[PDB]
């Protein structure tokens, strides 16, 4: 029941291991559990040591703790301490920040296996340092001084996922950290870390894109040290479009992406990519898009000058002229961008009515639905702009349009209709009132 | 008919049907105050469900404003069994 | 029903104001200005106004009558 | 009829106190608990003084408080429960200055009902689960954690509850990071319920309760329950894990016990009495208020008993378990209602009534040769322990905070030969007891005073360096004469350095860091620090007239509006620009802008001429000499000034109005306050610069929480002042009255009201005002206590007793003892009044002087006589002598109610109000609780009778007598022939008197309970009235109602009472019980208005509205901030005002005026749908506040 995929079911499962435990005594637990600490299934083990997580946070850590240290250092078999390291990451992951008054126990209990000649122990200890970090986020960095070496020491001889578990449990450290420390152990680690930018394997990638995202969002991490020695290799190496066809890759660079124009700079990022709005992968052209449409959610348009203003509307226009599907990435991106510019839109706003009157006039109704609720999210923006004239024959084009059969588009055109006469107004509004 | 345990932090929530509708009084006029459930009827595979019907639910459920004017917000858990 | 306090057509009058004087004192207990007024009459301490009160919650109409 | 509810003074006494670190620093913060009022104060470590950082009006009774710190955090943030039913867990915001609802969870229905929490709360101390909890049944866990994102994550509520149970009182158990454990004392009253015997009440002991919660397992469980010896008050927890042992502190009736579960026995030990304490013998102690003291090595509670005692507990464990308690006598502050020992060696006792301290924690008490009680050593089980209380020796006052709780009776009367009238306040309980006199305007300080021959005109605090802020040689010069001196370390008038020297100057000001200008009629020089006067002809052969001269710029104006300008040149010579072109006519007023040094100019320049009209233009060489905006003021400016921060220009009229507008190129928006012409300057209040107005009417512009109070000084009235700096005043103001400098100071900051305080000796009840002499009648009652005679009898019994209760030989050390104990006399106000006896009464009249402080004249009353009435009257029979009547009940106990019977006595106010004599003392049945003139003889209301008395030779003549008062007369109103009778339950009764056969006919009457304490009268027909519960309504007769009126068994009233009701046309609950309500205006030329005043120490108002449209537009706006700003505690603001009567008739300004401080967005918000400004609403807000009393 512990490893059930329903969430519920872990909890009832949980909550039964711990009555039972609290109704039988610690006693009878490792006295019934030790005889599987060494057995040669992994889900056995993995089952007990989620069952010992469960049964300390029913007794208490400190209860459980001399059986962890008996079992951590145990000379007769590596499984065993690799049970117990496992106990202690499923105690961190299971209980969060209630692990905060006895973190620096655990990880004085378990720092020793960091430096055992098995290498599984090496991972999962590493593992337990990264999720006893993450449960005490953002305290207890204290409580990690004496695992901060050897770690540190690991990753300059370590390869492969021994390595990538050693940097996941160095890149949930790091924001944990004061400036100054996080300062000088983040320039420690990004030789290392942008060499692994361009490892093939894809799970080193997704852990060393999200040591990235959380390294960048520290304080103490400078802007100008991401701009000179991060930017560069990162736009080089992950933005291609191999990475573009798996969806968790996909989403993970995008959030990692707008998080470092949370901390660098929006204009900074964005002027990097605004080119490949034009690139002829269609899917590459979402991915960007999305990217923008969150950088500039938050932080706006501000930031941008002219020339990146021109860039965007270039590869905004050519990405929703190349448009062969009904993404709604594309709408949402087109619309926000518009309104987020504003009045300085202005300039590009003929062109652009006329696309969307160009996919007003596309054969597919969907396409025209589309174009219909880009006339609505846009409309305010074309008003304070004031080109009132296209407005009034985008409002005649949909009103000749009243005789659509598809009830969604229809709608969208009567949406758009009810933004084109709350922007130009009732008296200059054409066709007229009483039509 | 009404569950009335102790509130907790769970939303409760309406379907399609009676969506705006105050689940106190029936009426559908000025909504409120958000409806708290208690854990109960809440847990597993109750969660988001309508407080009505136990349908699929697809708003956030309200007392109206004469329902919290008349303090019936503070009688626990209008989840209806 | 539940609630301590309520009634019902065979209430006594001895329970009724029972219910009254523990409601009253809890008010007191409560209400900051009561209890300053209170402790303003007598020449006490705040703390031996709210001990007299507490006190007076388990009988505060005396033992009651019989049928 | 519409009114208008305002704040003039928040309420002062405090309820709760807790200490933190609120704002995060590593600076500990006190949060206390005004009742409807929250405070965050911050004691400060180097000053001693304490600031209160902010004051949110919560709308709701606050029941509890305390403050939790999670594990591992740095913050501190606030639980409170409150009277809303539901749990609010706050968080200080030290940028915006306020509270942030960060939790708010719904439990129970509101009030302050026996069964919804919110009357307890106990926290776990690492911060894992507080608990809130009823009186009754129910008790409610909230486990608090928090996510990744570092906020606070609250749980559903967890039902601990258990039917038919008492709380006495919850808190926390230290039990280290196990399963967090919750301690109560309970008390199961369903034995006594069924119990007619009345055994089961005798024999129901107390039940120390131990829940604790599994974290894990989701529950709360009974995990342990002990009966106690005896009934306890509250607990204390004792710090444990690895900072101690764990467990709990029982506080009881003389006995402290620590109790905690497996192998620790109770530790039991009495509480130490006072030795030869003059108490009755069948008292007992317990400790009223405690404060643990967490230290990095061993720890201590700070445990304070009913008198005023605290004590320094510690616990010697040797193991795990405790062995020995050690209590030790600390030292003796009044009572307080919450003890907060802080950081750095501070305590805040927050007395309960009267004014709070602030203590510094000079020792410890360890090396001493004070004796240290322990449980460890063997006892009779007899006697307890007796120590002698010694004054201050551990404990060094550093602060005190005026507190005007509670205040018992209030009177609006310009007694002092002054403008405007006084708040005569009395004020205390007990021996700590006071009348205080509240005057409008902020407290003044004299530093250095001096007189000098010559009326002055024109003089100025000039200093030589603008980094030396003292005036190096301050030019206090006269219209014909030029008496300046020079200031260092001590002021001689000297005048050598100045360009002036004995002929006189009209201004002298600072034109550099070394340089100063000074324009003399003689003429302008430019005089460095060194004797370099070049005295620089002005442009014609005329005289200085106008002066605009700041830091950087000089303008000097002629007669014509000759404006020779001069900017800031770098060489330093006084030189004249050619830009010299006649105006119209001469600028009476003359002001430049701001000149920092950050700044090469200001960039503003006023002249406004004497026929009303003035010019307002840059300062910049661009806009030389050419106006940019006009102001055509209906009035003449005599001053002009801009005061930076959102800065703002001031012009001051010839007469006494300023007007404020907004700092622009154009004229803003001005705002008109009313304050000898207005010859404002400038100074530098606690660094912010503000302007003081000279007038008829002293001002000075303050900005307390970043608004323009235009709030008087309490000090002489000058002809002109200055801003200057020395040691005693390092900010303060050198100013000139007739003939007289003077260097005044002030220290609080907002002070709305500057109070002074005469002390008295008991409790008192009521004052009046004697129309002659204009002094106080004052009667002061305190039940429990001595008087004078018998206290000082009762010590001689104690010392008769004592030396033949020693009955052994060699008895010189004895009658040494006995001496030394009869001699001392420890004060009453510092060591609490040493007084007891459950029938006993201490009653006292004191005529007193409202100016000083002196007492005129103090009869002493018998031991169980206690005064509840007095007034002052004249007489038909008797001439123009002025008599006092009061009315005392004779050995009264309280509870049960047991009137022993009643007295008047009567005193003929002989040596013109200044002494008493006693003439006569007439007996009645009950207390005559009620005494009020009436058309030339008095009306006694002995208890439930209405007398009409005359005054006779022996006694008192009953001319007449009505008896169709329900329960119990408290108060007597008259006007005309209507006289207006306060029942004790029932509502204002309206009799008509006819002079003619003798008669009070009952006429009218009110259809409510109301348990009345006091009333006022409005006109012939309305009456003003408060509650006992803390409501005030107004009530009105009906119009065409026979006054006229005259077997009573056929005729019968409408319900139980009068043919004819009276209708309420006003009900409103402040919150706070109102003692004291009175028709006044506290402002000369304004208007009149209803002040109230409450037992919290909070003085309100209440304000007609004059016509539909302000009415219409605050209604509107009270409705818009019941909503978009919702109180802290979660209580309905409207279901709070309408507690225990609905509102009616009243727009509540104490959320109206949370406009100002509701964010900016959300204030114009707010505005949009009243189609008018953030300013506009805020002007209209202050013009009711200042069109009517401030
Ligand atoms: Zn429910
Ligand atoms: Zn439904
Ligand atoms: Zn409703």
């Amino acid at each position: 029941l512990l490893i059930d995929e329903d969430y519920y079911a872990r909890v009832e499962g949980r909550e039964i291991i711990s009555n039972l435990a609290k109704a039988a005594g610690l006693a009878t637990m490792i006295s019934t559990m030790r005889p599987d600490i060494d057995n040669m299934d992994e889900y056995v083990r993995n089952t007990t040591a989620r069952a010992f997580a469960v049964v300390a946070s029913a007794l208490g850590i400190p209860s459980l703790l001399p059986f962890l240290k008996a079992v951590c250092k145990s000379k007769k078999s590596w499984q065993a301490r690799h049970t117990g390291i496992k106990i202690v990451q499923q105690i961190a992951i299971l209980m969060g920040c209630a692990i905060l008054p006895h973190l620096r126990s655990l990880v004085e209990i378990i720092e020793h296996g960091l430096v055992d000649e098995q290498q599984k122990v090496r991972t999962i200890s590493a593992l337990a340092i990264a999720a006893l970090a993450e449960a005490a986020t953002p305290y207890g960095i204290e409580s990690f001084d004496s695992v901060l070496k050897p770690l540190w020491k690991g990753i300059r001889q370590h390869r492969g996922k021994g390595l990538a578990a050693f940097l996941k449990a160095i890149g949930y450290l790091i924001p944990l950290m004061d400036a100054e420390y996080a300062n000088y152990y983040t320039r420690e680690v990004m030789l290392i870390l942008i060499r692994e930018f361009q490892s093939p394997d894809e799970e080193m990638k997704k852990i060393v894109l999200k040591v990235v995202k959380q390294c960048c969002g520290t304080d103490g991490v400078e802007a100008n040290y991401i701009k000179t020695e991060i930017l560069p290799p990162f736009f080089k190496h992950f933005w291609q479009h191999r990475m573009a066809l798996d969806r968790r890759n996909y989403r993970q660079l995008v959030d990692t992406t707008v998080e470092l124009a949370n901390k660098v700079g929006a204009a900074e990022i964005i002027s990097r990519i605004v080119d490949d709005l034009k690139d002829e992968a269609e899917q590459y052209r979402k991915m960007v898009m999305e990217t923008i449409e969150k950088i500039m959610g938050n932080l706006g348009a501000a930031d941008i000058d002219h020339k990146l203003e021109e860039q965007l509307i270039d590869g905004i226009l050519y990405a929703f002229q190349e448009q062969t599907t009904e993404d709604s990435v594309m709408l949402n991106g087109f619309g926000t961008v518009v309104n987020a510019l504003g009045k300085r839109v202005k300039p590009y706003l003929p062109q652009i009515c006329g696309t969307v009157l160009w996919r007003l006039n596309n054969k597919s109704a969907k396409v025209r639905q589309q174009a219909a609720d880009l006339i609505s999210r846009t409309a305010v923006v074309m008003k304070t702009c004031q080109e009132e004239k296209l407005m009034g024959h985008l409002g005649v084009v949909l009103y000749e349009y009243l005789g659509e059969e598809y009830p969604e588009v229809l709608g969208s055109i009567l949406g758009a209709l009810k933004a084109i006469v709350n922007v130009i107004g009732m008296h200059k509004m054409t066709p007229p009132i009483k039509d | 008919i009404f569950c009335r345990k102790q509130a907790g932090v769970a939303i409760g929530r309406l379907c399609e049907k009676c969506d705006g509708k105050c689940v106190i009084c029936d009426s559908y006029v000025r909504p409120c105050t958000l409806v708290r459930i208690c854990d109960e009827c809440n847990y597993g595979s109750y969660q988001g469900r309508c407080v009505i019907c136990g349908g699929p639910g697809v708003s956030d459920a309200y007392y109206c404003k004469e329902c919290t004017i008349q303090e019936k917000d503070r009688d626990g858990c209008p989840k209806i069994v | 029903s539940k609630y301590i306090g309520t009634g019902h057509a065979d209430t006594t009058k001895w329970e009724w104001l029972v219910n009254q004087h523990r409601d009253s004192y809890c008010s007191y207990m409560g209400h900051f200005d009561l209890l300053n007024y209170f402790a303003i009459a007598e020449n006490e301490s705040k703390a031996r106004v709210r001990f007299n009160l507490m006190e007076k919650m388990l009988q505060p109409c005396g033992p009651p009558a019989d049928k | 009829m519409f009114l208008y509810n305002l704040t003039l003074q928040r309420a002062t006494g405090i309820s709760f106190a807790i200490h933190g670190n609120f704002s995060g620093t590593k600076q500990q913060e006190i949060v206390v608990s005004r009742g409807k009022i929250l405070e965050l104060l911050r004691p400060d470590p180097n000053t001693g003084k304490v600031h209160t950082l902010l004051t949110v009006e919560v709308f709701g009774v606050i029941r509890s408080l305390m403050a939790f710190r999670l594990t591992g955090g740095t913050k501190d943030y606030i639980v409170v429960g409150s009277d809303s039913g539901r749990i609010v867990i706050l968080e200080y915001q030290p940028s915006k200055n306020m509270f942030e609802k960060i939790h708010q969870e719904t439990f129970g229905k509101s009030g302050c009902r026996r069964i919804v929490p919110g009357q307890f709360l106990a926290v776990d101390p690492k911060g894992r689960a507080v608990m809130i909890s009823a009186i009754e049944k129910q008790k409610l866990v909230y486990i608090l954690n928090r996510d990744a994102a570092a906020r606070l994550t609250i749980s559903s509520p967890l039902e601990a509850h258990k039917a038919n149970t008492l709380v006495y009182h919850v808190v926390g158990v230290d039990v280290g990071f196990e399963n967090p454990m919750f301690a109560c004392l309970e008390m199961d009253y369903e034995e006594a319920d069924n119990d007619p015997t009345g055994e089961a009440a005798a024999n129901t002991q107390q039940t120390l309760t131990f829940y604790e919660l599994d974290l894990g397992l989701n529950h709360v469980v009974r995990k342990y329950s002990e009966p106690l010896e005896e009934h306890g008050n509250f607990l204390i927890t004792v710090p444990g894990g690895s900072d101690g042992p764990s467990g709990v502190l029982i506080c009881s009736e003389n006995y402290i016990t620590y109790k905690n579960f497996g192998d620790q026995p109770d530790i039991r030990c009495p509480i130490p009495r006072r030795r030869n304490d003059l108490d009755d013998p069948e008292r007992g102690m317990i400790f009223v208020c405690s404060a643990t003291h967490k230290t990095k090595s061993m720890f201590f509670f700070l445990a304070q008993t009913e008198q005023g005692d605290i004590f320094k507990i510690t616990l010697e464990t040797d193991e795990d378990m405790v062995t020995e308690i050690r209590l030790k006598y600390f030292d003796t502050v009044p009572v307080a209602a919450a003890m907060c020992v802080l950081k750095t060696g501070f305590l805040f006792v927050a007395s309960e009534f009267g004014n709070h301290y602030l203590y510094q924690i000079a020792h410890l008490g360890d090396d001493d040769e004070e004796p240290e009680f322990s449980s460890a050593m063997p006892l009779e089980e007899g006697d307890t322990f007796f120590f002698q209380p010694r004054p201050l020796k551990n404990l060094v006052l550093v602060d005190e905070l005026d507190s005007l709780s509670p205040i018992l009776f209030c009177q609006i009367a310009d007694l002092a030969n002054e403008d405007t009238p006084q708040l005569y306040v009395a004020c205390g309980r007990g021996p700590r007891s006071s009348l205080r006199v509240l005057r409008h305007g902020l407290e003044v300080s004299e530093m250095a005073v001096s007189e000098l021959p010559g009326n002055p005109n024109a003089v100025w605090t000039v200093r030589r360096h603008i980094e030396d802020e003292f005036d190096a040689y301050i030019i206090v010069s006269f219209v014909n004469a030029t008496l300046v001196l020079s200031i260092g370390e001590t002021v001689e008038e000297v005048t050598d350095s100045g360009f002036l020297g004995t002929t006189p100057t009209l201004s002298c000001s600072l034109l550099g860091d070394d340089a100063l200008v000074q324009v003399y009629p003689d003429g302008i020089r430019h005089i460095r620090a060194d004797k370099r006067v070049n005295e620089w002809k002005t442009p014609g052969k005329k005289t200085i007239v106008k002066c605009a001269v700041n830091q950087r710029q000089v303008v000097i104006a002629l007669t014509g509006g000759e404006l020779v300008y001069f900017e800031m040149d770098p060489s330093g010579q006084l030189n004249e620009y050619t830009e010299r072109k006649e105006m119209s006519a001469d600028v009476v007023c003359m002001s430049l802008a701001n000149v920092p040094p950050g700044e090469q100019r200001s960039r503003f320049l006023a002249v406004g001429l004497v026929d009303n009209t003035v010019r307002i233009i840059s300062l910049d060489p661009s806009d030389c000499l050419q106006p940019l905006s006009m102001q055509a003021l209906p009035a003449q400016p005599e001053s002009l000034c801009i005061v930076e921060m959102f800065l703002y220009l001031n012009i001051g009229l010839q007469n006494g109005v300023l007007l404020r507008t907004v700092l622009d190129p154009v004229t803003g928006d001005l705002s008109d306050t009313r304050t000898r012409p207005v010859k404002l300057f400038r100074v530098r209040m606690q660094g912010q610069e503000a302007v003081l107005a000279m007038s008829s009417r002293s001002w000075l512009s303050y900005s307390y929480q970043s608004r323009f109070h235009l709030t008087p000084l309490s000090y002489e009235t000058l002809e002109f002042a200055s801003g200057f700096a020395s040691e005693q005043c390092p900010e303060g103001i050198v100013a000139i009255s007739t003939n007289t400098l003077r260097i005044l100071a002030l220290e609080k900051l907002g002070a709305v009201f500057n109070q002074v305080a005469f002390p008295l000796q008991y409790t008192p009840r009521k004052f009046v005002i004697h129309p002659e002499s204009n002094n106080l009648i004052i009667i002061e009652t305190d039940h429990n206590a001595y008087t004078e005679a018998t206290k000082a009898q009762r010590k001689q019994q104690m010392a008769e007793e004592m030396v033949e209760a020693a009955g052994e030989d060699e008895r010189e050390l004895a009658a040494e003892m006995a001496a030394a104990f009869l001699n001392e006399n420890l004060p009453e106000s510092i060591f609490g009044a040493p007084k007891a006896g459950n029938g006993q009464w201490a009653s006292v009249i004191r005529v007193m002087n409202p100016i000083q402080g002196n007492t005129l004249d103090l009869v002493q009353l018998e031991q169980n006589e206690a005064a509840f009435s007095v007034a002052v009257c004249r007489f038909s029979n008797t001439g123009e002598d002025w008599y006092v009547l009061v009315g005392v009940a004779k050995d009264l106990i309280l509870n049960p109610r047991s009137v022993a019977g009643g007295f008047v006595y009567t005193y003929k106010l002989v040596n013109n109000g200044e002494k008493l004599e006693f003439l006569h003392k007439t007996p009645v049945e009950e207390v005559p609780a009620a005494i009020a003139p009436f058309q030339g003889r008095v009306l006694i209301g002995v208890g439930k009778l209405l007398r009409v008395y005359d005054l006779g030779k022996k006694k008192l003549l009953r001319k007449c007598e009505n008896k169709h008062i329900a329960n119990y007369i408290s108060g007597i109103q008259t006007i005309g022939h209507r006289v207006i009778v306060s029942d004790v339950q029932e509502s204002f009764i309206w009799v008509r008197y006819k002079r003619n056969e003798n008669q009070l006919i009952i006429f009218a009457d009110d259809t409510y309970p109301r348990w009345v304490t006091t009333a006022s009268l409005l006109d012939y027909d309305t009456v003003a009235g408060a509650d006992k519960f803390g409501n005030i309504c107004v009530v009105r007769l009906p119009p065409n109602t026979n006054d006229e009126v005259d077997k009573a068994l056929w005729d019968r009233g409408l319900l139980n009472g009068a043919s004819q009701k009276a209708e309420v046309i006003m009900n409103y609950h402040v919150g706070e019980t109102v003692l004291s309500l009175q028709k006044t205006t506290l402002i000369p030329g304004g208007s009149e208005s209803l002040v109230y005043t409450t037992l919290s120490g909070g003085i309100g108002i209440l304000v007609p509205f004059t016509s539909h449209e302000d009415h219409d537009f605050f209604q509107h706006v009270e409705m818009h901030l019941r909503s978009e700003h919702p109180p802290l505690c979660g209580r309905d603001h409207l279901s709070f005002r309408s507690y225990y009567f609905p509102v009616k008739n009243v727009i509540d300004g104490d959320l109206c005026e949370q406009f100002n401080s509701m964010e900016p967005n959300k204030q114009k918000n707010v505005s949009e749908e009243l189609d008018r400004t953030p300013p506009e609403v805020s002007k209209k807000l202050e013009d009711i506040r200042t069109r009517y009393a401030f």
